[PDB]
């Protein structure tokens, strides 16, 4: 309240506003979901827009042939942040002839958002992202929050009305961690666990967007008519 | 006061949202797409009648494949302009192409939010950018001073932008040929405009893969202007 | 490049100045004006390294102009000769110097004198009766140490400059293509336009 | 290289040759030593192959943003001053380049620059550009008036580059050629010398120094 | 190539009985081309003279500079800059450009308006100070200058009597030099009059 | 490099 | 952050003043009344010294009038070490142009860079201005006697007589009555010292309350010499006009 | 470096630094821009209450920037030298590198280039000043006629007047100004410059500047009597 | 622009069926002076790769504190460090290649050949060489010095394509490696008899064997040789 | 004095018919007198249907391979995946190597594939960035062996219709894949012979709109 | 410059 001036001011229980205010951007934000088997990972987002002669802003980006997210939140930070992630992995490539570990990538992002958090004239990042990956220890789905804090997942959701999937992922669990060697599947659970976020609103072709990523299959993003088979 | 980045409780850049405020004060910009072109039309509003209205320019040249017209604090657009020039000409020298629309867009929209305590504000106006590319045909593009840019088959912005795109939503199809859109901007300009809407006070241009972009002159707008009363009394 | 001269005279300041411009072994022209014009009545001929004369001449020449519209006013010859000097005496010990001479010639209002300025590219500045750069010179100062009297008239100097042009063309190893002259006086400056 | 232009009552010829050596190794026949800047300005290349090749396109960038900027096609004279002041900048670091810029804008008619990596900038009506420069201006000085019929003068600039790549080892492999008018630059072909020395010796009679 | 001999000339100073007396030549040229026969190495402030020998556009450059700095001075002190005083400030502003020197050799001379004493001094190009009872040399006939003065002079001569002593070591170093020469200036300073005479001499 |  | 003390010194108020100009202009009305008279032979400057203590040392002392370079001179009014900082950057930049054009700067453009610096204060950097006005009294061979003033807003202005300081509104309508365009250095002189007498906040003038310089022709043909007033001659000419 | 975003956005949408720019403009003295048909003339008040002036030397209020373009002005005055300078160096540097002078367009928008910069640029607050910009293209008798303000915005004007009461005088040039036929001569285009400043001014005293600038570089201003004798003309044809 | 003080000579290395051989003498010279014996010249990075160097000395010690750091860098944040995400030869190589041609680049070369030699986690065998100027290159032998004109071409009598691998067992190999290391001492003058060798299989891991010496050497003819043409006694 | 640069041998050849192109290299690599490697490959699939060798000194041909493939990237990162044409990967080249201008990479460099239109396009460049389209070119240490070979085979140069008095020219024409593997084996036998820094093996990577293909064969190893 |  006299204490949400800027990112470098505590409050008195120890709190800071304005990355609190950060992750407010992200609950206004379009519903995305990530979740994973130990063959692959998938991503689905719910795009929205302006009105009816608009687009649907993307919200899956890709990183790397290994390696890609989807953003929940403000859109301008998501280029930021992956084109950094893009460097990073670049990096890795060049220099050690490696591909960067998705855990890595996590921490590499955490460390990246702390920075706004502790300085004077700077502002926190304003969304959230769900990085997913197959590396040299397979499938993998983190959850990058703007307060810096990242997690690694068998699956989760974010922005508006996610706690809808969160649940449905929570008790099909079992299930999904399951879905080895059958991309199809891993997708279908993904749509049907976005679909517990869905209000007033059901998935249509120029929606809905998938990506996925997993041992033999390159980071790929599917949308329009490439999405119909899911509806 | 309190800082230039800062977020409100809703989540929401408190510059970039009074920016937007200052947008809508702006006089009114159409575009509309069709599979023959892309029309872009402006309020010219003189503050004056001394004022020589050729003179106001909000309608823009890019390159030969794209164009821009703009609405809000004017004067903020001169670098943006520029920088969208530079793009796409040096675009072309490093890779002997044309540079994509949407890729000009991102361009010009990364400058959006480099402000902070790099410069000291938003830009205080949007722009309508238009052009026509090999890959994706013609193209519209509405970019904000949030860094967002959406694309769009229509859109109006500026003090008449609401009246103007429901309108917008109403009369645009799939099919427009090029005159039916120019005639379209014009009709629903002279809806929302205060003064009477003739060929001194709106100015309308078009881009199409032959001939690129072209500003009409006055004479050739003053008979769409003709031609669209004709239209409309004869039913 | 390679030959510029100028007498004073009672009334004026005459500046000859060749017209060849030359490469390896071609001539690449044979009508160049190796001067500027630096305010209505100051004129500045140049000879040197290729590209930095006129590179040299332009700039000089655009912040006297500035000058000149910012006070409303014209510098006298002294001073804008003491201001090209100063700017070839900070070249010199650049990381690149201007390899450039020059001579300026102007006619100064509040005394009605003409002034002649040789200033070589280290700045080295003169105030001369005649002058002349490169190995022009080594024919000219004598012949004018001879010939040149102090009240001569412009008619005077003209056919005095005739005598110069004569002898390098007589003794110079290169074919300079002639010189272009010009004038400068109370009424500003002037081209002579058979020479 | 040999390359020239030059000015007369029909306005502007421009000829070059398309030879590339690396000593005495011919790298290439085929090289376009003029680079079309705007339909109404031209460019041609003499020394270094590279630095012609990019600072050239590269001026070509320069004068499109004049235009989208100033809403007006660029003078000769500010083309060519914008490519001079570059090079100047880049004086002593070796840059090699010897160009001319060619063009027509009703302020100026039509209009020949002579560039180079010195520095040096010139206007004028002839110039010869190149190792085989001194062969091309002995033709063409000799058989030049201001009034050649646009069909003569476009011979003699073919025929002073066809001087030039028999005489000199480093000029040869075909002559490009061009007309500059009020209307813009009109392209006159490509003429490989392989045939063009034979056709001309025969037709002309001259090239007796030559075994028939 | 040597900065310090393409232009050419010389300075000369001395002390009498409650006077000095610093002289030059006028030549100005490039290498063996003599270019102006009018160009003086002498100047002053106030009362304090310094002459340059060396490269003529350091010459100038110098005297600008030293008139802005005692110019400066005079405000911010509300006096004239004395010679003892001036020579400190010479010497500074030389070894300041002690990687990148001017090419020149400074001669100062003058009556401290205090105490009354004559005071003369000479540097070289990197501010080293030479102060001295009898005479200080400089420039391309040097070697000469010095034979000159250590064999015609003596002490506490009369203003009259230095003034024939300094401008015949003057004249005869520069008719054995072929870059010194083309005219002389001398100037016979007295506690508050000075004098300034033009010699005869040859002109080749 | 070539030259030309 | 540190924004939180940050006083703005360089913006507009609602009516398009700048605050800290203003206020800078109300700290230099309350300085001793300085006086610029222009002659057709010559320029008087005036000044009244901030009230005096009779211990302090008034011949070895200056507050008030300064010399720029021979041709030039300032009259104060406002804080005397804001002043000084401005008149070693004036006496430099002074002999910049003469090293340079081997000229002596005109007048004018010798005012308009410190004017100029003045600006600079109010539209950029976040400091305070300079509180301090001038009075330039100086000779050039273009225009020849010249007066302006500068104050802290950096603006500038020419005059036949001027005052700065305290009590300028009764010191311009008395200088307005009484000043005619023929007039000598010698009648200027009067004026200046009369003007003074009537809008002084002390009980009487005398000459330990004063400083007081000329700008002649009056050495010998052609050239201007800078006189500086000894206490001594200031009690002298308060005596030979009779206000004392 | 000092940083602070001085001109920034309120919750209506204004940038109050700009608005209240606007603000020291309309204090300032009036300047009015009239175009006749082969000329453009320059009116500017001088406010009286200033005796003991010194007028040879006191910094006139139209500039010029090169010698075919001028340029005046309403606001503060020490904002508009550095306008002047900036804009004077650019014109050099345009002839330097193009071969040719400014275009008056080219030098307004450099002008309002300069000004819009000063908005959105931290430690600094905009520019106090409109200006009215005028003169003749090169080889061009077509004259021309720009205002510039604080906030960027630049536009051509048949005539045009800013600073105080410049709405009394825009209201004046509105009804006696005809696009359709501009002031024919010389003459008659100073007249209808010096009327429009009477509406305002008090008496045409050593209150009215006016400047006139012919094609080819042809600027000369009028001293008192001819302006006088403008004033003197036009109070006789006012009695009827 | 550097000049090499205290050096090494020859690195020779080979692969063989299940792994590579990589050997490298212990001396370090000073122009003609051999100044220092105890030098180890072969660095072992985990436990599948080992990089031998050749050249300065001072820029060897350098590039083992290099390498080092790079152990503890991989470590941070990293629980499979000693599994999945331990360092393979390939990057090992690849970080090193890249600093060689950047400080070449910059006209300050680390004056040193390289090479790196182990088994990929996939068993594949890795031998790649890099120097001072950036080059880099693989062969089924290499070499550096001396070593690449005498050992490659008495190690690719053996292995002389990529067919003659699987062929060659460790002993055969070992065998090579050994003698070429003799014929080095015989006719490199700044080669010592000391040297260390490391094998790095796929199934037994890395061998580390130091404090070698040069052995069956033949001398004896030397006695026969009197004179230097037409002297009998 | 140290010296950044060194010369690895090697050679390398682009020929481009109506629908394919190919780029050949020897895989030897080499300094002074000695063999680094009988197999090592210098020519490289960049995607896009892009193939590209640059030869010489290999340390700079391979930093540059490697800025070209990394630009290759992010050209698809910046511009929505497009397809970076064979006229855009040859500008874009020229820039890389310009740009190094002052401290060039000492590589002849060759990229081949297809143009917009589907037929074989080869680009060839200089070492700081010169380029030209031809049919036709060889590069690196046999260059000049090959080159004229090919100005005879490839583009029929000094060939003319048999009894036409030499007046008619033999007509152009493009040739088969199989014609032009033919050239490419022979061209790199007979360099094998007559230049000590060519042999080892050859490997060709062929370009059609089906992708890319490579073919190996063995050179001599002398 | 002088020695010692
Ligand atoms: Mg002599």
């Amino acid at each position: 309240n006299n204490y949400d001036g800027d990112t470098v001011t505590f409050s008195p229980t120890g709190r800071l506003f304005q990355v609190e205010y950060a992750l407010e951007a992200i609950k206004q934000g379009s519903v995305t979901v990530g979740l994973r088997s130990n063959t692959h990972a998938v991503l689905v987002a719910l795009k929205r827009n302006a009105d009816e002669l608009s687009s649907y802003q993307k919200k899956i980006i890709k990183c790397d042939e290994h390696m890609g997210l989807s953003l929940a939140g403000l859109a301008p930070d998501a280029r930021v942040l992956s084109n950094y992630l893009r460097q990073q992995c670049n990096y890795s490539s060049l220099v050690f002839n490696r591909k960067l570990a998705v855990e890595r990538a996590g921490h590499l992002l955490c460390d990246k958002a702390q920075k706004n958090t502790q300085s004077y004239g700077g502002r926190p990042y304003g969304v959230g992202l769900l990085i997913i990956g197959y590396d040299k220890s397979g499938a993998h789905l983190l959850e990058f929050q703007p307060s810096g804090n990242v997690t690694e997942l068998y699956g989760t959701a974010i922005g508006a009305r996610s706690q809808g999937a969160k649940t449905y992922l929570e008790r099909t669990l079992d299930t999904f961690i399951k879905i080895d060697g059958n991309p199809d599947e891993l997708i279908k659970a993904g749509v049907e666990a976005i679909s517990q976020s869905l209000r007033d609103e059901s998935l249509t072709v120029d929606n809905l967007s998938i990506a996925i990523v997993g041992k033999d299959t390159p980071f790929t993003i599917y949308d329009g008519e490439a999405v119909a088979k899911y509806i | 006061d309190r800082g230039v980045s800062t977020f409100s409780p809703e989540g929401r850049l408190f510059q970039v949202e009074y920016s937007l405020e200052a947008i809508k004060l702006g006089s009114t910009a159409i575009g509309i797409a069709t599979k023959e072109g892309v029309v872009l039309g402006v309020e010219k509003r003189a503050t004056s009648p001394l004022l020589e209205s050729d003179s106001i320019e909000k309608i823009v040249e890019i390159d030969r494949h794209i164009g821009c017209a703009m609405s809000g604090l004017t004067a903020d657009a001169r670098s943006m302009i520029e920088h969208a020039r530079t793009a796409a000409v040096t675009h072309n020298l490093y890779y002997d192409e044309d540079i994509n629309v949407e890729s000009l867009t991102q361009s010009v929209c990364d400058l959006a939010l480099r402000f902070g305590e790099l410069m000291s504000r938003p830009f205080g106006v949007a722009l309508l950018i238009a052009g026509h590319d090999a890959d994706d045909g013609y193209q519209l593009f509405h970019a904000e001073p949030s860094g967002t840019f959406y694309r769009y088959n229509a859109k109006a912005i500026g003090s008449g932008s609401e009246g103007a795109q429901a309108e917008l939503l109403n009369e645009w199809h799939s099919s427009l040929t090029l005159k039916e859109a120019e005639l379209l901007v014009l009709k629903i300009l002279k809806q929302v405009m205060e003064e009477k809407l003739d060929e001194n006070n709106a100015q309308l241009s078009c881009i199409t893969k032959q001939d690129g972009f072209k500003i009409y002159d006055n004479e050739k707008t003053a008979e769409l202007i003709k031609e669209l009363k004709e239209k409309e009394a004869a039913e | 490049m390679d030959i510029i001269l100028g007498i004073r005279v009672q009334d004026s300041v005459i500046l000859a100045s060749s017209k060849a411009v030359t490469r390896g072994i071609s001539v690449l022209k044979d009508s160049d004006d190796k001067t500027r014009q630096l305010s209505p009545h100051t004129l500045m001929s140049f000879a040197g390294e290729a590209g930095d004369t006129v590179q040299f001449a332009e700039y000089i020449q655009a912040n006297i102009q500035l000058y000149s519209i910012r006070e409303d006013y014209e510098l006298s010859p002294q001073a804008v000769s003491s201001f090209v000097r100063q700017e070839l005496a900070k070249s010199i010990r650049s990381r690149r110097p201007y390899q450039v001479n020059v001579l300026i010639g102007g006619y100064d209002k509040k005394k009605n004198k003409p002034e002649l300025y040789q200033i070589d590219y280290l700045g080295t500045k003169v105030e001369l009766p005649y002058g002349a750069h490169g190995y022009s010179g080594f024919y000219t100062f004598s012949l004018l140490d001879h010939h040149y009297r102090p009240d001569m008239t412009t008619e005077e100097g003209l056919d005095l400059l005739k005598l110069c042009v004569q002898e390098l063309e007589k003794r110079m190893p290169m074919d300079f293509k002639g010189v272009i002259v010009k004038i400068v006086d109370k009424d500003g400056i002037r081209q002579v336009d058979d020479f | 290289t040999t390359t020239l232009a030059f000015r007369f009552q029909g306005g502007i010829i421009v000829a070059v040759d398309s030879r590339a050596t690396a000593g005495n190794w011919v790298a290439s026949q085929t090289v376009k030593k003029v680079i079309e800047i705007n339909p109404f300005l031209l460019g041609t290349m003499a020394g270094g192959a590279a630095d012609c090749q990019f600072w050239e396109t590269w001026l070509g960038s320069q004068c499109r943003l004049h235009e989208l900027r100033e809403k007006e096609r660029i003078s000769v004279a500010a083309a060519s001053k914008i490519l001079s002041n570059l090079v100047y900048q880049y004086k002593g670091a070796g840059l090699s380049m010897g160009t001319m810029i060619c063009g027509y804008t009703r302020k100026e008619g039509p209009t020949i620059y002579y560039v180079d990596s010195d520095g040096t900038r010139l206007k004028g009506d002839i110039f010869c550009v190149g190792s085989g420069q001194t062969f091309a201006y002995g033709v063409l000085d000799s058989n030049y008036k201001w009034d050649l019929s646009v069909e003569d003068a476009l011979y003699l600039g073919k025929r002073s580059i066809l001087a030039a790549a028999h005489r000199d080892a480093y000029s040869g492999g075909s002559v490009n050629l061009y007309h500059v008018t009020e209307d813009g630059w009109i392209y006159h072909g490509n003429h490989d010398v392989g045939e063009l020395f034979w056709k001309v010796k025969e037709e002309e009679g001259s090239f007796n120094n030559v075994i028939g | 190539s040597d900065p310090s001999s393409i232009n050419g000339g010389i300075v000369v100073a001395m002390t009498g009985k409650d006077c000095v007396a610093i002289a030059c030549d006028l030549r100005l040229g490039s290498q063996s081309l003599g270019v102006s026969n009018k160009f003086e190495k002498i100047f002053h402030y106030g009362h304090v003279f310094l002459g340059i020998t060396g490269l003529a556009t350091d010459v100038t450059t110098l005297n600008e500079m030293f008139r802005y700095k005692t110019n400066l001075y005079k405000l911010k002190e509300e006096r004239a800059i004395e010679p003892e005083t001036f020579t400190q400030l010479v010497s500074s502003s030389l070894y300041e450009r002690r990687f990148g020197p001017y090419f020149v050799g400074p001669v100062v001379a003058g009556i401290n308006s205090k105490s009354g004493k004559p005071f003369i001094a000479g540097f070289d190009l990197i501010g080293c100070i030479d102060e001295a009872k009898d005479f200080i040399v400089s420039g391309t006939a040097s070697d000469q200058l010095f034979g000159m003065c250590e064999s015609l002079y003596e002490p506490n001569l009369e203003p009259e009597d230095l003034f024939e002593t300094i401008s015949q070591a003057l004249l005869n170093a520069a008719d054995r030099d072929a870059l010194s020469g083309w005219g002389a200036v001398v100037y016979i300073i007295k506690k508050d009059e000075v004098v300034k005479r033009y010699l005869k001499m040859r002109q080749d | 490099a070539x030259l030309x | 952050g540190s924004r939180r003390y940050d006083s703005r010194t360089t913006i507009f108020s609602p009516e398009g003043r700048l605050y800290q100009v203003e206020y800078a202009l109300e700290s230099i009305s309350h300085a001793g009344t300085a006086i610029g008279i222009m002659a057709s032979d010559g320029i008087v400057l005036a000044a009244e010294r901030k009230v005096t203590s009779t211990l302090l040392e008034q011949d070895t002392s200056t507050e008030k009038l300064y010399k720029l370079n021979d041709k030039i001179a300032v009259a104060v009014a406002g804080l005397t070490a804001d002043a000084e900082i401005l008149i070693n950057t004036a006496r430099i930049h002074a002999q910049n142009y003469l090293k340079t054009y081997n000229e002596d700067i005109p007048v004018e453009i010798l005012v308009r860079r410190l004017s100029d610096i003045k600006q600079g204060y109010t539209q950029h950097g976040g400091l305070r201005p300079f509180g301090v006005s001038f009075i330039y009294a100086g000779y050039d061979d273009r225009y020849g006697y010249q007066l302006y003033t500068s104050n802290p807003s950096g603006n500038y202005t020419g005059w036949k007589a001027i005052s700065v300081g305290a009590n300028t509104s009764a010191a311009q309508t008395l200088l307005q009555m009484d000043y005619k365009d023929d007039m000598k250095v010698d009648d200027a002189i009067e004026l200046a010292l009369k003007t003074l007498s009537k809008t002084t906040d002390s009980s009487a003038l005398t000459y330990d309350r004063l400083e007081f310089a000329t700008i002649r022709k009056g050495a010998n043909d052609g050239e201007v010499y800078q006189k500086i007033f000894k206490p001594q001659e200031i009690k002298d000419i308060l005596v030979k006009t009779g206000i004392t | 470096g000092y940083d602070r975003a001085l001109s920034i956005f309120s919750p209506d949408g204004h940038i109050f630094q700009v608005e209240y720019a606007l603000e020291a403009v309309k204090r300032g003295t009036c300047a009015v821009g009239v175009k006749g048909k082969n000329c453009v003339v320059l009116g500017c008040e001088r406010r009286s209450t200033l005796k003991l002036q010194d007028t040879r030397i006191t910094p006139s209020k139209v500039s010029k920037i090169d010698s075919h373009v001028v340029l005046s002005f309403s606001g503060l005055n020490a904002d508009s030298r550095i306008l002047i300078e900036k804009a004077r160096v650019e014109a050099q540097s345009h002839r330097l590198t193009l071969e040719d002078p400014v275009t008056v367009e080219y030098l307004t928008r450099y002008v309002a280039g300069v000004q819009q910069r000063y908005t959105q640029s931290g430690g600094v607050r905009p520019f106090g000043v409109s200006t009215l910009i005028a003169g003749f293209d090169p080889r061009d008798d077509e004259p021309k006629l720009y205002q510039t303000e604080p906030s960027g915005i630049y536009s051509s004007w048949s005539a045009q007047t800013i600073g105080r009461n410049s709405k009394t005088v825009r209201e004046f040039l509105e009804k006696n100004y005809d696009r359709k036929e501009p002031p024919a001569t010389v003459e008659e285009c100073v007249k209808l410059t010096v009327r429009s400043l009477l509406e305002v001014v008090q008496t045409g005293a050593k209150n009215i500047e006016i400047t006139v600038v012919k094609p080819d570089s042809d600027i000369v201003a009028l001293s008192s009597e001819e302006i006088n004798q403008y004033v003197t003309q036009i109070e006789q044809e006012k009695q009827e | 622009t550097q000049q090499p003080i205290v050096t090494g000579t020859s690195v020779i290395s080979m692969k063989y069926d299940n792994g590579v051989i990589i050997a490298a003498d212990n001396l370090g010279s000073y122009g003609s002076l051999l100044r220092f014996n105890g030098v180890e010249r072969l660095i072992p990075v985990g436990d599948n790769t080992v990089v031998g160097i050749s050249g300065d000395i001072s820029d060897m010690q350098h590039i083992e504190r290099l390498l080092k750091d790079l152990v503890t860098e991989n470590a941070y944040d990293n629980p499979l460090a000693d599994a999945e995400e331990a360092l393979e030869p390939s990057y090992i190589f690849e970080y090193l290649a890249t600093v060689m041609y950047q400080r070449r680049s910059k006209m300050n070369p680390l004056w040193n050949a390289i090479i790196v030699a182990g088994v990929q986690s996939n068993g594949d065998q890795f031998l790649r060489y890099v120097n001072l100027l950036g080059v880099t290159y693989s062969s089924p032998t290499l070499a550096t010095g001396f070593g690449a004109h005498m050992a490659n071409p008495l190690l690719r009598k053996v292995v002389d394509r990529e067919s003659d691998i699987p062929k060659t067992t460790v002993q055969v190999a070992e065998e090579a490696i050994v003698n070429a290391m003799r014929v080095l001492y015989y006719r490199d003058a700044r080669s010592s008899r000391n040297f260390s060798l490391a094998i790095i299989d796929k199934n037994t891991g890395l061998t580390f064997k130091k404090n070698l010496q040069v052995e069956n050497m033949k001398w004896d003819f030397a006695k026969d040789i009197k004179g230097y043409g037409t002297q009998k006694i | 004095q140290f010296n950044p640069y060194g010369d690895n041998g090697g050679t390398i050849l682009g020929i481009a018919g109506e629908d394919f192109a190919v780029l050949a290299g020897d895989t030897r690599n080499i300094t002074d007198y000695s063999i680094n490697s009988r197999y090592e490959p210098k020519v490289f699939d960049c995607g896009d249907n892009i193939v590209m060798s640059a030869n010489g000194f290999a340390a700079d041909g391979d930093a540059l391979v490697k800025r070209f493939k990394n630009s290759v990237k992010w050209y698809h990162f910046d511009h929505n995946d497009k397809k970076l044409s064979i006229n855009s990967a040859a500008r874009n080249i020229q820039h890389l190597l310009y740009g190094k201008r002052f401290f060039p990479y000492y590589v002849h460099t060759i990229i081949a594939g297809l143009d917009e239109d589907g037929k074989g396009a080869v680009y060839s460049f200089d070492p700081v960035g010169s380029y030209e389209r031809e049919q036709c070119r060889a590069g690196g240490a046999a260059a000049s062996l090959i080159m004229p070979f090919l100005d005879n085979q490839v583009n029929f140069k000094n060939q003319y219709e048999p009894g036409t008095n030499g007046k008619v020219k033999k007509p152009l024409k493009y040739l088969s894949v199989e014609e032009v593997i033919k050239l490419v084996r022979d061209s790199f036998t007979s360099a094998t012979e007559r230049h000590i820094q060519v042999g080892d093996g050859l490997e060709i990577l062929i370009v059609t709109k089906d992708g890319v293909r490579k073919e190996f064969y063995e050179l001599k190893r002398d």
